[PDB]
């Protein structure tokens, strides 16, 4: 568990949760 | 389509763009991690305001900008 989740929103990146 | 921001998450934009409009409709402690002001992605000025900060606008001027985030 480290870099495998990740929030996006706003702007970044693609899809948020799953 | 292609106003500013997004709904919930980035890259995309909505699928309906008719009239980008600034709703902040936070109704009672928002929902998500609410958006930058929620620029719009929506229909035009159909009554809004009251509690809700919408600022509606078919475009033009609505979105042209440097960025959206800011370290």
């Amino acid at each position: 568990y480290r870099g495998w989740k990740h929030w996006v929103y706003y702007t970044c990146c693609p899809d948020t949760p799953y | 389509i292609r106003c500013f921001i997004t709904p919930d998450i980035t890259s995309k934009d909505c699928p309906n763009g008719h009239v980008c409009y600034t709703k902040t409709w936070c109704d009672a402690f928002c929902s998500i991690r609410g958006k930058r002001v929620d620029l719009g992605c929506a229909a035009t000025c159909p009554t809004v305001k009251t509690g809700v900060d919408i600022q509606c606008c078919s475009t033009d001027n609505c979105n042209p900008f440097p960025t959206r985030k800011r370290p």
